[PDB]
């Protein structure tokens, strides 16, 4: 499965510490990966299934909690839901958020005036690790010379 | 910077691209329109800052009001924050530093919200968390507002990764001490902006008003071609100063007649001693067009 | 104050965030108007029924005004007109001004007006619309926002509205009320005042006739002065007046400077003849303005 | 006519909720353009590839173009060019004009064309579009609204579409088709037109040659008579011609103004050699005003 | 507007430099040829499968081509053959011209193919090919651009291609379709005709 | 000088080997032209605004030229004009030879020009420009490269520049700048020259003239040789004409042959009356050529 | 011998065939340009030979093109 990755630096022409062809490099915006995820599709017949899966419903909480050991840190995973429109609740307004509720990006699907196909919908991506920052650089190392 | 306005069809998903790409149009109008009438809509409309801390180094600015180069609009008093305190401790060395509101550039590929990490370029916008009441009920709750990664940058070191604009200038005093500089104007884009060019224009009308009233009383054609630029200048700059609240070029091209004319009986200045307008660098061009219109007046 | 959200990607849709960006868009507009009009508020059209008003009923049949905060009114475009304002309760007074009013807005909220009553009144009425979608051929119903517009009487407590005057009655011979002719509302634009637009048209025909008479005559020192300062003035108030839709604070710069000039040849006016420009109360502005041009040029 | 829509806690988000609320916004931009502006339209940019007129191919490479009801179209930054215009079928012409059209909004909906078979045009395009997300990295497909452009000859019923000219095409010394030399459609900036702009430049340098000798030369009575208009006027035409990217309607009234003062010495030319200002046809306005003034400083 | 690169040391790499540089050598070139030749552009081959004519079916082999904008199109080198022309909606016609058309390039940018439909259509296709690096003993695939050629009739609309004629075919006495052999397209090299 | 680069394996992305590619491009280009004309090379256009020179000063408006180097210029597609040429400094002269002056290439690097001062001027200026990508939809800036051109006197010292004549001042009877009615720059493009389209169009109607006179009239040896030189030279001359967008040296050779034959019918002139072709100064090369042909067809 | 016209792809891995192709294209451009006008556009601009050494069975070139 295909995901986009920032670069640290942008590629560029130098004199005193050029760039070789053989790290083969790409244009300085992002490069792409194709070795780090998994894409699971998931497909119900009910309705009862589908409220579970979405985000908030128990079946989507299970999940994540069981590959959270399953695959642990070796994959992200991608899920997304295929259902008939026909299961899928039309989007509204709430002056409170909610475990329940639409999210814009995902299953925010506007009500339809009457005009069932199959919708596919994001269901949200398992990570267990975020790559944030707290380095800290360093202060000293390993050093022994052995 | 494509902008794809959005398409709403009988039934569709909701997408964050149509309401940031909608966002963009609409502030693209707005632009558009201020260009109409306007060659330069853009500058300061406000800056203020707190000197008690001057003396030790720091500059801590408590209101900006500026419209960028791009149509972007900061407020730090009705929908934005102020910037970070700026440490001078770093130019000791200069009796002069020049300081300018600096925005991040946007990136066309995305990654421009602040996630805490560190990266070489900037990011534009961060995410706060506050409480905003509903208007049509009498619920509040938390939700996701933009603002701006504002911070205060020397004007002499590199700024390519930012858009900016001057707000202040400051100068070693006496003392050794930093001290805001008596007179320094910023790009202006309402003339309330800079109280220093107040002053000037409203010793400037005073003085006009003087010399009219003195030759009306003392009545060749040179005595009324003199007066007649006077009175017919006067009750238009002086509606322009009682409300101080417009672009200058407007400002600028009653003042430009003003002395084009006083220039026709001069035979010591030169004609061409009228600045042209610079919208970067106001400096050259107000302050010099005004001494210029005094000495014209005081040579009757 | 104005909250812009961020959007993104796993946000929740909430109506502050509908609400906050809507009102961020028209601080926007209002902001570029600002950076070339001093007063860019007031009075676009205004047009009343006449028919009842012998039976003390003023009853509006169009409304178009900008709201000195940015809020737009329109009862053509997209909005309704006000309920008739019921004389019967002025009719001891000889003169009454009329104001349309539209509550402030409540910073802490509740500003829809769900048929509650309370001590102060609220702006937002919600309106059920069967409106037709323009992409598809479907329709259906959506809820629309009106504002809660009233017609008050100007000598009325207004503190809890924002206010911008719309029309003048007196007290005709009969005892019956009627329309003042010579009244003038905070304008946007020169037509949405016939009674100016007369007086203007007055103007340039004075003008153009003496220019002409001035021509003819080509004390030749003094009918140049004159010539000069006539000849600038009229190429650019005709154009002005041809089409009547801009901001009177343009129209008063350029018959402000040829004011200005008539004045150097006049003596006995005083220089200070000029009034200053008023938006809130332009009778005290254009009218003395006008009869001093009339009057220069007729001397 | 626009419904601004009424954002509630319990409210359903509907597809007329979003186009009735861009609406407003268009609608409010232009209320105040209109506020200094009299006609706050036409064209920005018309550039077009003269390499294929030669072989009877009209193919626009930069249109902007603001429509007479807010519509703004610009396909450098969120549209799509018209379609090749084909010059074969006007073999029998020696002139033809070409108008930008845009087809009428439908009121009663059915605005967007879903390739069906329809007596009037469709005025919106929908086309999918790989769109990235500004806040984090990622893209995804959305509906992208592109408008029903297209490129139609002046001499053809155009009752269905808004148009606003954009080029003239003219017979060269061969037969073939070239673009004509001198012609302005409706501008909205001066830049819009490098024939205009190359001959107000050169009045500029007119006005400063004359200037410079009468300063030189400073009975004599008319010497300063004239000079002060020309020192007047400079300082301004020059800013408003260094950098042109302003609405015409400042131009008109400065040159007008130069024009009424220099009228005050000609006795040949009449006072109403001043054209008026039209923004429909800018051609019949502004090469005869730059004539008159030539004509005037000339002498 | 040909935007001539700046190579610099901290200059950022960017396909649009690669791009405009394309365009300025091409330019070049053409302004070179110019200096003694009035029309650069025309045939050079335009060579045909005329045995399938009998079965209305027309089918280029070869063909090289400049065309009147500089654009040069070499089947036997860089370009793709266009699809076979289906002449069962000639029935009616007893001579038809036939052209190769281009389409022109859109100056605002969205000149590939990115497999869409469009009102105007795409000049540029990409295609995975497998190059030979010359100078080692290696092979990969990279992208390449290939015009994207058609071959279309006089009689139709072809408003939004450049063309250049290749062959004319008429009604033999059998009724049969043939190539005339007396058609000559704007040549560029005598031998192509 | 030109050093091809080597893309193979492990290349590493080094900035010169952009620019000398760049190089050898151009290089190759240039031989190709040599294969066929001697001086490919000169003015395409020269189109300058006539407005400023009342007022001392000459600016150009369309600019397109091949330099010596095969250095490509044109104002219209690529480049930008040159600054203002101020005349002050040349007003006590009567007559002024104005040439495009491009700065000669430093082999030893220096060659941009970063708004430092030096005694050898740079070539090469850095302009931002936001260029629209062809094949996909993204728009970025790049850093475009511009010729760093100018205008010079030819009286002045040139050492350091590559030039070529682009146009000539006089003055005229009243003391005013004009550009001189009959100046010829070196040409690349037949049609660079207006005045040089009008004399050849002459030329040609009277040829056809005498021709076709001489044709419908048909001492008999005479009359049937001078047709034929006439018959043989004029399909020929027609099409050089009829579509004027070639090298000069075309047009010269074809021209000399029918004066060659010319003038052996006549024995009033000399056989070497003929003008040797010169590139730099085209003034003495085609308005004596096309004057002898025309008094050779007039004598018929 | 095929020459192809690489796509400069943003964010394709680059490869040092789209170089040597961008070389030949233009190499091929310029060649292509040259035989409109000449049959035989090729052979000998300069061929100077030092034959300092030639009586001692040595010949060498100092300029050739």
């Amino acid at each position: 499965d295909r995901r986009r990755i920032p670069l640290k630096t942008p590629l560029t022409m130098r004199v005193h510490h050029p760039v070789s062809l053989k790290s083969r490099p790409v244009m300085g915006d992002h490069a792409t990966d194709v070795n780090g995820q998994v894409l699971l599709q998931l497909s119900t017949q009910t309705g009862s299934e589908v409220q579970g899966w979405l985000p908030g419903g128990h079946l989507y909480s299970d999940l994540l909690a069981l590959l959270h050991v399953y695959l642990g840190s070796r994959l992200d995973v991608r899920l997304q839901l295929c259902v008939e429109r026909s299961l899928l609740p039309d989007a509204r307004l709430s002056c409170r958020p909610a475990a329940g509720s639409p999210q814009l990006g995902r299953t925010a699907v506007m009500r339809t005036q009457a005009k069932a196909r199959v919708m596919t919908i994001s269901l949200g991506r398992y990570q267990r690790v975020q790559e944030h920052y707290q380095r800290k650089e360093t202060q000293e190392n390993g050093d022994y010379r052995w | 910077m494509k902008i794809y306005r959005p398409l709403w069809e009988d039934g569709a998903f909701l997408m964050p691209q149509q309401f940031q790409q909608q966002a963009a149009w609409d502030v693209h109008l707005a632009d558009s329109v201020a260009r109409m009438g306007l060659a330069h809509p853009w500058g300061v409309v406000a800056a203020e800052f707190d000197d008690s801390l001057l003396p030790l180094s720091r500059l801590n600015a408590t209101r900006l009001i500026v419209r960028f180069p791009d149509g972007t609009l900061i407020d730090t008093e009705r929908a934005d924050n102020l910037p970070p305190v700026c440490d001078l401790s770093t130019v000791s060395d200069r009796s002069l530093v020049d300081i300018v509101l600096a925005l991040p550039l946007l990136n066309a590929n995305g990654g421009n919200l602040d996630n805490g990490s560190e990266s070489e370029r900037p990011r534009r916008w961060k995410s706060e968390r506050v409480n905003v009441q509903e208007l049509a009920g009498h619920e509040q709750s938390e939700v996701a507002v933009l603002r701006h990664n504002l911070t205060l940058r020397m004007a002499h070191q590199e700024n390519a990764a930012w858009l900016t604009c001057p707000v202040t200038r400051l100068v070693r005093d006496a003392q050794g001490q930093w001290c805001r500089d008596p007179r320094f104007i910023p790009p202006l884009l309402t003339l309330s902006a800079s109280p220093s060019l107040m002053t000037e224009l409203a010793e400037l009308l005073h003085h006009l008003q003087a010399r009219r009233q003195r030759l009306m009383s003392m009545r060749d054609v040179s005595l009324f071609w003199l007066l007649n630029a006077l009175n017919s200048a006067e009750p238009v700059l002086k509606e322009l100063l009682d409300m101080p609240y417009r672009h200058p070029e407007l400002l600028y091209r009653e003042l430009a007649r003003l002395a084009g004319s006083l220039l026709t009986f001069s035979l010591e200045h030169n004609v061409d001693a009228v600045p042209a307008y610079h919208h970067e660098t106001p400096e050259n061009v107000f302050p010099p067009l005004l001494s210029l219109l005094n000495r014209l007046l005081e040579a009757s």
